[PDB]
């Protein structure tokens, strides 16, 4: 069965709610495994305590830099960067979970959650999962974003892990 | 240069060589450099620099100036991960601007993008800052 992960999201230390993701291990097993393991903290680091540093309403919510609250940092469980596994799955709509990058074969820990269809990213970012529950919680995060991406409050992964 | 891209003119190259041989790195070289490199890509600028025969210590000082400006670019333009909005392209690093890690095709992509990132003009400014230190 494809693994499932949850984030418990907080806004300036106050719980906002739970988002859960199916990870498409059947089709992107390396990429899925990186996210699953960073979700559980089982390599000794991961997403717990990290921020969404860039939120653009109607586009996406980006996070997973567990070193700083910004777009420069994080590593995968395989090393600093890993390859683009494949581009089989597309950015079809809201809820798509995809890897952030700085160009080809530069995947680390950062990811983003689409809140719309982002067809122009297809073949550029590896899609590896999708929101199951709490798409309402993702939408509620947008209130704290802006057109440039800056957040007006600190949006954190207060807790995370694997459900199945 | 880009006017479309064209290979750097060999006689413009040779004019530049002549200017350095006669004026070494006295003050008069900077205007000539400037005049002779209009629309230049970083690749073109490097061809100009790499055609300087000798002047080893002058070139070392220049290389050191470029590295400082490249490091400063990186410190103020950190390489934040995407994804980018449609039609947008990725910003150059300091080593991309200097032509160290960017191909001619990538430089043209920046220079002809809309709006453009004029990596040719940015790097030419770094070079001119370096020349001003050398003439001293």
């Amino acid at each position: 069965v494809n693994p499932t992960v949850f984030f418990d999201i907080a806004v300036d230390g106050e719980p906002l709610g739970r988002v859960s993701f199916e990870l498409f291990a059947d089709k992107v097993p390396k990429t899925a495994e990186n996210f699953r393991a960073l979700s559980t903290g089982e390599k000794g680091f991961g997403y717990k305590g990290s921020c969404f540093h860039r939120i653009i309403p109607g586009f996406m919510c980006q996070g997973g830099n567990f070193t700083h609250c910004n777009g420069t940092g994080g590593k995968s469980i395989y090393g600093e960067k890993f390859e683009d596994e494949n581009f089989i799955l597309k950015h079809t709509g809201p809820g798509i979970l995809s890897m952030a990058n700085a160009g080809p074969n530069t995947n680390g820990s950062q990811f983003f959650i689409c809140t719309a269809k982002t067809e122009w990213l297809d073949g550029k970012h590896v899609v590896f999962g999708k929101v199951k529950e709490g798409m309402n919680i993702v939408e509620a995060m947008e209130r704290f974003g802006s057109r440039n991406g800056k957040t007006s409050k600190k949006i954190t992964i207060a807790d995370c892990g694997q459900l199945e | 240069p880009i006017v479309v891209h064209q290979a750097i003119s060999p006689r413009t190259l040779n004019a530049w060589v002549k200017v350095v041989e006669e004026k070494a790195f006295s003050p008069e070289v900077i205007p000539m450099f400037s005049a002779l490199s209009e629309g230049a890509t970083p690749q073109d600028l490097n061809t100009m620099l790499n055609t300087v025969g000798g002047h080893q210590a002058a070139m070392q000082m220049l290389k050191e100036t470029i590295n400082e400006e490249a490091a400063e670019w990186d410190r103020t333009h950190p390489p934040a991960m995407g994804p980018l909005p449609p039609g947008q392209i990725r910003e150059p690093t300091g080593s991309d601007i200097a032509g160290t890690t960017s191909t001619l095709q990538e430089q043209i992509g920046w220079m002809t993008h809309n709006p453009p990132i004029p990596v040719g003009e940015i790097y030419k400014r770094w070079i001119i800052l370096g020349l001003n230190k050398i003439v001293r």
